[PDB]
């Protein structure tokens, strides 16, 4: 929905306590190429945190905006491994406060904490107000009540019996009645309107479920239990995968036919509108320089789910050497096409239905359409020289005024066009080739000594050709052309005067040098 | 996209005793009105493509989508006279017919002629909105169109207080189930020819009123029609509910490289054509206009222009079967609808810039910015949620290994990515054992005996086993075990 | 008594008269208080007689109704009006009858009570002689003098109906109807006829209220007018036959025939007197001795008149005396069988009534 | 030579005087009386001279003279009845000769000539007069006037029994009778006079300040006499109904002897509450006899002692205080009737007098009948009804279908609904469009009705009730005939209510497939019904025959089969819906009525 949605905030908590720290069960073969060693089974906690991860890991590169999540891990301590701010919400931020806290340890007090810490400064936390959310409550003066902060906190742990369960539920419905209660009275701190949770239980494999799976149960009208069971290793992996596709509206696609195996990625939803569980596009032969602007109804950011294998990084690779690949739903109709801006791969939407606009009329009747001396390559050339480009150093004007530099090519394209005729045979000053240097530098807003000393020449050069009688292009006396082409000069000289002293200075100088009766 | 839907049903057979003149059949009168909503039609929205879906019992489509509005007007003379009404057949079949033609994006304004005689049931209005509403079963109600559609009822119901006598709630919930995009029409009065062609009128000024603009480049200008009518754009419901409309004036705020735009997100295509204010050759075909010069520029150079509709809000002037024009597109209104451009807020003409960014052989160019944070895919992220990509990196390590000490650089730098990757997930019997197998590959040295070889791998393996015990040793993630001279 | 003469001979006639009156009040009181039955001695007359101008006159008799009205007792005032004004047999008898005569008279003009009483209760004692005198004097006063002033006796009539039935016997015995002199006026006809109408037991005051204990004296006066009312009507027409206007001539027979009518009631209701009291047939108002000079003037006027001129006169006239005849011993007023009646109306000339009446 | 012959001459005499002299005539006629005292004839001239002069004192004696020795001479009765109809200028002088008389004396002459009249209003006047003016003969002679009056008002058996001598009664006799409380009067008699106030009561409301006030003071003051109530004043309607009721649930336990004390109680009141409850309910139904309203039926949900009418208050503002009028009516006819001993009673006080059947009453009759729940001895009392007998036969058959419906007729119910709507035909306008189109109120699964009887009430009613008729005569077995046919089209009224029949009908039309109607398109011009039926005929339906054409069996049947006539058969059966939609806007009603009225050989079919 808005930018601050349900999937807006998201605060994991991950379980710390030494019962948390044997292995799954899930022994690996790392040993391919003597006697090997005994395969090694990572821990349950480890298994956990890198899958939390690999969500984090899909969710920045899918957005890398507007959604910050935060990290509690869940010991006899409660610590937050990082801020609500854009800045501090970075994957390698994370990896460095994970390593920094460490391996469970195995003997230290099993019984001392539990997971409940973890959980009530998740909803202190969640309770914050993160960077957007202040911007969007400055800018919304004396109306800054319709911004839901609604969240949503997952929790990994291995809970003993539903009891427990139970229990949490419980404490959290109060912990955070309590937690809004005291964001009423304060003001830095918004009301939680829908704090979605999910207990994620985990387990080595080859043991019992002691806790069944559970449905949707709203305890309160701002919370929704959602707690999933399953084994840990592989299966916590595709059960990260699936809550991440369904969190943000997601979808899956599966990339095939592409020269050398098939490629997944992961996009936002709306990106499949077109079609209307994973779709299964074609590579398609990519053209050097067929047609260069397509028709993108839809630019969105796509994650491999594998970047680090063959396929997927040779693809990427691919992708990001610069030339886009084209698809192909499945006669052929082209589609969705791939393309790397700069080291972001976007998914475009093509469309390949029927244009509405089809057959538009000809520009050769439809109104001005029956002239044919129009000045292109000059309007070509006037294009080139208004081109754009971005500004990182926001520059002051006069006194604390930063400029925006739209307004400035604005400006310059006002100035730019204070007379311009349309058509050749209109003018006869732009189409002379001693008025170009007049041409290009009397438009600027400021003309320096060079300027002056080149306009100073241009003109003496044209008193030179008045005085040779050179034939002047068509564009009715050799007189009448020179009389026109003065008035022509002094009509552009006069519209740029106000912009400078110095083009007062050469519109005087031109009174004082033309030839007037 | 507009299908005109039809009601032939023969509840539109009912003459009505007007005064003065003979009988007149309200089929009739539907005639009289689309007659004249498809004059104005021809007339003034020429490039608007249009339907005409008349439905009974069964819906058939007499004729597809076409411009030319000719044959429409002979095809309201030549109707049969089925006699049963069944407004849920119709909707499916309008979105079919949609859906199939165009798709499910762009805007589909829908006519509905009905009379206010819904049905008796099953098959009619009241029937179906009071069942199907509880439960689709994939029979899906069809009035919430799958496309930013618009209802348009003209319910030729005599007065209100006619139809409210009977059913005109019914009518008035099927325009609700399209989110309020719509309204009823009812008119008023006795039933007068005149009384009509004001509906339709005011039909036709709501909803196909040419969007007439000026497009000012600079200080030379043009008046242009912009086709189709650009839709209103909504940011979201919580912050900023209050719909925006494009400016009356386009303002071209520069031009940028087709190569550098790359294929851009846009809203919606529009077409810009001139507009003057075998005539039209002889007179405004002869005077110079603006955007044929714009749009034959734009072509032979192969450029676009960017344009200011408003606050907040840009598009694009870019040109062009071998028929080409002036189409116009427009971007999500935002501070930085292209993300590989920076914010569209912060773009100044080359002048300013202090060199000049595109070159002086036109080789360079800003474009596109790059990213202030890299990705996953482009950056060096270590995955281990298949054992297949873990077991990879420890192949490449003890590859890497072989070559040492001719890669010695690049081992040192994988297997410190692989111990800060161990550290951050506490993997450190992995650790242990990936020492194991350095040692093990130490033992089965071959018989060139590199010195250095061997000290470096010495040491990597002493420095792993350190790190393994979990102390603050090697605990620093900057730690990068550093080979030995 | 010799000493109040004595003393009254120095005082004047007026003083001297009133001194004497109140004397004699005063001995007759005396003598009443000490017998039941007075005696009227000659000293009392004598002195009266010599002691008791116009305006002496008038003025002595003014002082004498002022006497009269200040007297309490009636006894006493009854015995000195017999004393003084009773008849004597001597020439002062005129002087007494005048000086009675304009007593009564005066009193009459101012409706002096007791006057009236005593002047009635006296003419009961008195010989008819002296009681048609005094009729003649006051019906001559108040009818032919002075016009308008039967008004002035008019009113008598609520006064002292004693005297009003007194006059009326004392006039229908004068007015007899024997001459034409005699003929009773119209005015006084009216008069007796409208206080005759006004109630009929105006002439039977004097029968009720007088305790019969014996016969009334030949020569007085009857104890009521029934005799002289019958008289009257029966005489009326053969009385204006021979006096022969015509509207006074209906009148009068119109009020005869009226007063008629009313004798005849009042002889009924006398009838119902008789029964209460018990003189049913013992006792007659109307003598039996009077039908026969009553009959003979009939014949004789009959005779006279001419009857083959005066038939319906002479008709009238026997029926009405037949009528009164029919109720008379119809009431049982008069005692006679009807032999009697036979023998007395055999020389009457002959009438249907009669006849009938006579065979009952 | 007699004394008549003198006694006629001496009257001749006298009376010959009275324009001349009255004075001597009047002396003549007192010598005649001396001469002749047993003469009557003298008495009466001179009693009659005597009135034409305006003497009173005079003309009484001898009057009161002349009726003590002469009282046999008819004109001595004569001169009585004048001064009598006087006392009941010249008026004033002959009343003002009857004071004169001794009072005994005129209480005798009033006595004498009350018992000489035969007429018993004029006795009964002249009996009160005498009552009045002599208060001390209210003791023998107020028993004996009341008695007379009740036995000569209960022989009358008038149809509206009504004679000014209740009023008399009420008026006068009563209030003097019960204030003098020494007036002696059997309690049977009292009874009698009962029979003679209710008699009149009754009737003359049925055709003066407030009689039914002065008939409630009688009961109660007639009852204070002996024994009977010592209740209170003004008390209402109602309330005596249930203090009677409990005095019949001691009553009529334990009696030993008579009981007619309170036997006759619960006779007499109730019956004067069922009479004076009668009046209030049967008024304000079918009113103007002295728009009407009757009683009907459950129609209820044609598409679906403890019974209760349902009244729309707009039609009538003051129905609440009707329907408990009518409630304790019903009630005081039941006890009337439930108790044995009260019923015979019940049943003798009625035939003495109800005589007829009192038309206002035979809509009172008829009315419980329906309630209680029995319907035959209504149809008897809706044959007496019509026996006695525009808008006045609209009120028998309606009330006969109700009755006719008896939970399972069907046929003559029908009967007698068409036949009623031959009358119905007012609505050139019907009654406008939509007046208050029916109130949402659900009964809990209820019923009785009442409705005027003009057009916009009954009409929905018979129709609803041929309905009802039709649809359980066509929705079983089979042969969809013009049963089927019939209820279709009665189905087009009221549209938005029947579409549940109509999807019902349809669908068993998809099974048979046989829908002969040949009369199809003259009654249903309706737009859902007609789109409804073109749909069957497109893809799938049941061939629908629709003969609706008239002479199409003959010119099949008669012609020899050629191959020029399916054309003709296919293209008609669309040009008929084409001409028939054409129709569309008009009266329902008119057209429904239209369709029932030349479709009376639906009886045919009816008789299932």
């Amino acid at each position: 929905m808005k930018i601050f949605s349900e999937s807006h905030k998201t605060v994991f908590v991950v379980d710390h306590c030494p019962y948390m720290a044997e292995s799954c069960r899930q022994h690996v073969e790392f040993d391919m190429l003597i006697i090997p060693l005994a395969p090694i089974s990572k821990s349950l906690w480890t298994c956990s945190v890198e899958s939390s991860m690999e969500y984090c890991r899909i969710m920045y590169d899918i957005f890398p905006f507007k959604k910050l999540v935060n990290f509690i891990v869940s010991d006899s301590g409660a610590h937050v491994l990082n801020s609500w701010t854009q800045e501090d919400q970075n994957l390698q931020e994370l990896m460095a406060a994970l390593a920094a806290v460490g391996p469970p340890n195995p003997r230290a007090d099993p019984e001392c904490c539990s997971i409940l810490h973890g959980l009530v400064a998740a909803v202190e936390t969640l309770c914050k107000i993160t960077e957007y959310q202040h911007e969007a409550r400055t800018l919304l003066m004396e109306n800054a009540e319709r911004v839901g902060n609604r969240g949503r906190i997952i929790c990994i742990t291995n809970a003993k019996s539903d009891s427990h369960v139970r229990m949490l539920e419980d404490c959290v419905q109060e912990t955070i009645h309590e937690h809004n209660k005291l964001a009423a009275n304060s003001d830095h701190l918004m009301q939680i309107q829908k704090c979605e949770l999910v207990l994620i239980h985990t387990y080595p494999v080859g043991e019992d479920s002691l806790v069944s799976d559970r449905s949707k149960k709203e305890l309160s009208p701002v919370l929704t239990s959602e707690v999933h069971s399953v084994r840990a290793g592989r299966h916590l992996a595709t059960k990260l995968n699936i809550l991440v596709q369904q969190h943000f509206d997601l979808a899956s696609t599966t990339i095939t036919n592409i020269p050398m195996y098939d490629v997944e990625l992961l996009h936002h939803k709306d990106a499949h509108v077109d079609f209307l569980e994973t779709i299964t596009l074609k590579w398609c032969t990519p053209r050097t320089n067929n047609i260069e602007l397509h028709y993108c109804t839809g630019a969105y950011r796509i994650s491999p789910v594998d970047v680090n294998s063959r396929p997927s990084s040779c693809l990427t690779n691919f992708l990001l050497n610069g030339r886009s690949v084209l698809l192909e739903q499945p006669s052929k109709v082209i589609s969705h096409m791939l393309s790397s801006h700069g080291g972001e791969i976007f998914l475009h939407v093509l469309s390949s239905s029927r244009s509405i606009l089809e057959d538009p009329p000809s520009i050769s009747e439809g109104c001005g359409g029956r002239v044919t001396d129009y000045r292109i390559t000059d309007f070509g050339e006037f294009m080139r020289e208004n081109r754009l480009t971005p500004f990182l150093d926001p520059r002051y004007k006069i006194d604390g005024s930063l400029e925006v530099p739209l307004e400035r090519a604005k400006d310059q394209l006002e100035k730019h066009t204070r007379y311009w005729p349309m058509i050749i045979s209109q003018t006869t000053i732009f189409n002379m080739q001693a008025v170009v240097p007049l041409a290009s530098v009397i438009v600027k807003e400021s003309l320096t000594e060079e300027d002056v000393l080149n306009c100073q020449k241009t003109i003496y050069n044209l008193v030179d050709m008045e005085r040779k009688n050179d034939p002047l292009p068509i564009s009715p006396k050799r007189d009448e052309q020179y009389r026109i082409m003065w008035n022509e000069l002094e009509t552009l000289v006069r519209a740029h005067i106000n912009n400078s002293e110095k083009h007062q200075r050469v519109l005087e100088c031109l009174m004082a040098c033309r030839s007037k009766p | 996209p507009t299908v005109v839907v039809m009601d032939v049903s023969l509840s539109m057979t009912r003459p009505v005793s007007i005064e003065g003149s003979e009988e007149y059949q309200r089929k009739h009168l539907a005639a009289h009105g689309l007659t004249m909503l498809f004059e104005h039609m021809a007339t003034n929205y020429k490039l608007e493509f249009t339907a005409l879906v008349v439905f009974s019992s069964l819906w058939e489509l007499m004729v597809p989508f076409t411009r030319d509005y000719n044959t429409l007007q002979e095809a309201l003379s030549n109707m049969d006279d089925y006699d049963k009404t069944c407004l849920e057949s119709a909707l499916v079949g309008v979105c079919n017919i949609v859906q199939q033609e165009w798709g499910g994006a762009i805007p589909c304004q829908v006519v509905l002629v009905t009379d206010g005689c819904l049905g008796i049931g099953r098959g009619s209005l009241r029937h179906s909105l009071a069942t199907q509403n509880q439960r689709s079963e994939s029979n899906r109600f069809p009035l919430p169109f799958p496309f930013p559609s618009k209802l348009y009822i003209m319910c030729m119901a005599n007065l209100e207080e006619l139809q409210s006598t009977d059913s005109l709630e019914c009518l008035e919930r099927l325009i609700d189930l399209n989110n309020g995009e719509g309204q009823i029409f009812t008119i008023d009065g006795p039933l007068c020819l005149k009384n009509v062609q004001s509906m339709f009128g005011k039909l036709i000024d709501l909803a196909y009123t040419p969007f007439h603009a000026v497009l000012k480049c600079g200080h030379l200008t043009a008046d242009v029609q912009v086709f189709p009518r650009p839709e209103p754009f909504v940011v979201d419901e919580e912050i900023d509910p209050i719909p925006k409309v494009i400016n009356t004036d386009l303002e071209i705020v520069g031009f940028i490289d087709i190569a550098d735009i790359s294929s851009p997100p846009v809203l919606s295509r529009h077409l810009v054509l001139p507009i003057a204010l075998n005539s039209a050759n002889q007179i405004a075909g002869k005077i110079p206009n603006f955007c044929v010069l714009l749009h034959g520029s734009l072509k032979v150079e192969g450029m676009v222009a960017i344009v200011q509709l408003g606050p907040e809000w840009h598009g694009m002037l870019y040109s062009q079967k071998k028929k080409s024009n002036l189409m116009m597109s427009l971007f999500e209104p935002g501070p930085e609808p292209l993300p590989w451009l920076g914010k569209m807020a912060q773009l100044g003409p080359i002048s300013d810039a202090k060199e000049n960014p595109y070159g002086e052989d036109d080789n360079k160019s800003p474009f596109p910015l790059q990213p202030k944070n890299k990705r996953s895919y482009a950056q060096n992220v270590t995955v281990w949620i298949k054992p297949s990509g873990l077991q990879t990196d420890v192949q490449k390590i003890l590859r890497n290994a072989r070559k040492l000490p001719e890669k010695t650089q690049t081992f040192y730098k994988e297997l410190n990515r692989l111990r800060k990757a161990a550290l951050a997930f506490g993997f450190l019997d992995l650790l242990k054992g990936v020492a194991d197998m350095l040692e093990r590959e130490c033992t089965l040295l071959p018989e060139t005996a590199h010195p250095d070889a061997a000290f470096q791998l010495t040491h990597a393996a002493q420095q792993l086993k350190l790190a393994s015990t979990g102390t603050s040793e090697y605990a620093a993630y900057d730690q990068n075990i550093t080979p030995l001279h | 008594m010799s000493d109040i003469r004595h003393s009254l001979l120095r005082r004047d006639a007026l003083s001297a008269a009133k001194e004497v009156l109140y004397h004699l009040d005063i001995y007759f009181s005396s003598q009443l208080q000490s017998a039941p039955l007075p005696i009227v001695d000659k000293g009392p007359v004598e002195l009266l007689e010599e002691f008791v101008n116009s305006l002496q006159e008038l003025q002595l008799l003014e002082i004498m109704c002022n006497y009269f009205q200040e007297q309490t007792k009636d006894s006493v005032r009854q015995i000195i009006f017999s004393s003084l004004f009773s008849p004597q047999g001597n020439k002062a008898d005129d002087s007494r009858m005048s000086l009675l005569g304009k007593l009564v008279s005066m009193a009459v003009a101012v409706c002096r009570i007791p006057v009236l009483e005593c002047a009635a209760s006296w003419l009961q004692r008195t010989p008819v002689v002296y009681c048609v005198r005094l009729a003649k004097a006051l019906v001559d006063d108040y009818c032919c003098l002075v016009p308008g002033s039967i008004q002035t006796l008019k009113q008598i009539f609520s006064a002292s109906p004693r005297f009003c039935c007194q006059f009326i016997t004392s006039v229908t015995a004068l007015y007899d109807l024997s001459s034409d002199d005699l003929i009773p006026p119209m005015d006084l006809l009216e008069m007796i006829v409208t206080w005759i109408f006004e109630d009929p037991r105006l002439i039977l005051i004097t029968f009720l209220n007088t305790p019969i204990a014996a016969n009334l004296p030949i020569g007085f006066l009857e104890l009521t007018p029934l005799v002289g009312l019958i008289r009257w009507c029966v005489k009326a027409p053969l009385a204006y036959k021979r006096k022969k206007g015509v509207g006074m001539d209906r009148d009068s027979h119109l009020l005869y025939s009226k007063l008629h009518l009313s004798v005849l009631q009042v002889l009924m209701t006398l009838q119902l007197h008789l029964t209460e009291k018990n003189l049913y047939g013992r006792l007659g108002l109307i003598l039996f001795d009077h039908m026969v000079p009553l009959v003979e003037e009939i014949n004789r006027l009959a005779d006279e008149l001419n009857p083959l001129n005066a038939s319906q006169e002479i008709e009238l006239s026997l029926d009405r005396l037949a009528q009164a005849l029919q109720v008379a011993m119809a009431s049982g007023a008069l005692l006679c069988t009807r032999d009697d009646l036979r023998t007395l109306c055999s020389r009457l000339p002959h009438n249907n009534l009669l006849q009938l009446v006579i065979s009952g | 030579m007699s004394a008549q012959g003198d006694c006629e001459f001496l009257v001749q005499r006298a009376r010959e005087l009275v324009p001349q002299d009255l004075w001597a005539a009047k002396a003549w006629l007192i010598t005649a009386r001396s001469l002749y005292p047993a003469d009557f004839n003298i008495q009466y001239e001179m009693y009659t001279i005597e009135r034409n002069a305006e003497r009173t004192a005079t003309a009484g004696r001898l009057l009161y003279d002349m009726f003590v020795n002469f009282p046999d001479q008819p004109v001595v009765w004569r001169e009585i009845s004048i001064i009598t109809s006087a006392l009941r200028k010249q008026t004033q002088f002959l009343r003002s000769l009857f004071e004169t008389l001794p009072g005994r004396v005129q209480c005798e002459m009033l006595l004498k000539v009350t018992e000489q009249c035969f007429n018993t209003l004029e006795r009964s006047e002249m009996l009160l007069l005498l009552l009045r003016r002599f208060p001390e003969t209210v003791v023998q002679h107020g028993v004996g006037l009341g008695e007379a009056l009740l036995e000569a008002e209960t022989i009358e058996e008038q149809e509206s029994p009504v004679n000014c001598f209740r009023k008399l009664f009420v008026c006068d006799v009563l209030p003097l009778i019960i204030n003098n409380h020494d007036v002696r009067l059997p309690a049977n008699l009292l009874y009698k006079y009962l029979n003679k106030a209710a008699e009149f009561y009754i009737n003359y409301v049925t055709r003066i300040v407030d009689p039914w006030e002065r008939l409630f003071k009688i009961l109660n003051v007639v009852g204070m006499r002996c024994e009977w109530q010592m209740d209170k004043g003004r008390r209402s309607y109602g309330d005596i109904l249930h203090r009677m009721k409990d005095l019949c649930r001691y009553m009529n336990n334990f009696d030993s002897e008579a009981h007619a004390k309170y036997k006759n109680q619960v006779v007499y009141s109730t019956m004067l509450v069922f009479f004076k409850n009668a009046f209030q309910y049967v008024n304000s139904i079918q009113p103007s006899l002295f728009v009407p309203l009757v009683l009907l039926e459950d129609v209820s949900n044609v598409y679906g002692r403890n019974r209760h009418i349902v009244v729309n208050k707009a039609e009538l503002a003051n129905s609440t205080e009707v329907l408990e009028s009518f409630k304790l009516a019903r009630e005081s006819w039941e006890l009337l009737y439930s108790l044995e001993f009260l019923d015979k009673e019940f049943t003798r006080i009625c035939l003495a007098w109800k005589t007829d059947t009192w038309l206002w009453l035979r809509i009172f009759l008829t009315d419980m009948i329906i309630y209680q729940g029995q319907y035959k001895k209504a149809i008897a009392s809706l044959h007496h009804l019509a026996a006695l007998q525009t808008l006045e036969h609209q009120r028998a058959l309606i009330q006969l279908a109700t009755c006719h419906f008896a939970l399972g007729e069907y046929r003559m119910t029908c009967e007698k609904v068409l036949d009623l709507m031959c009358y119905m035909v007012l609505p050139i306008q019907d009654g406008g469009k939509s007046q208050e189109e029916p109130s949402k109120v659900k009964p809990k699964f209820r019923d009785l009705k009442l409705l005027p009887c003009t057009s916009k009430a009954i009409m929905p009613y018979c129709l609803h009730l041929m309905l009802a008729c039709f649809k359980l005569r066509a929705f079983t077995d089979n042969r969809d005939d013009m049963a089927l046919g019939h209820v279709i089209v009665l189905l087009q009224q009221e549209w938005p209510r029947g579409e549940n029949l109509f999807l019902k009908a349809v669908n068993k039309i998809c099974q048979q497939g046989n829908f002969q109607y040949e009369n199809f398109f003259n009654y249903v011009t309706n737009i859902d019904m007609l789109e409804e039926f073109a749909y069957l005929r497109t893809q799938e339906g049941g061939k629908i025959h629709l003969e609706l054409l008239p002479n199409q069996g003959m010119l099949i049947k008669h012609h020899t089969v050629t191959r020029g006539i399916t054309k003709g058969v296919k293209e008609d059966f669309r040009l008929a819906m084409e001409r028939q939609v054409s129709r569309c806007g008009e009266n329902l009603m008119v057209v429904l009525h239209r369709f029932c009225i030349n479709e009376k050989i639906l009886l045919l079919q009816t008789l299932t």
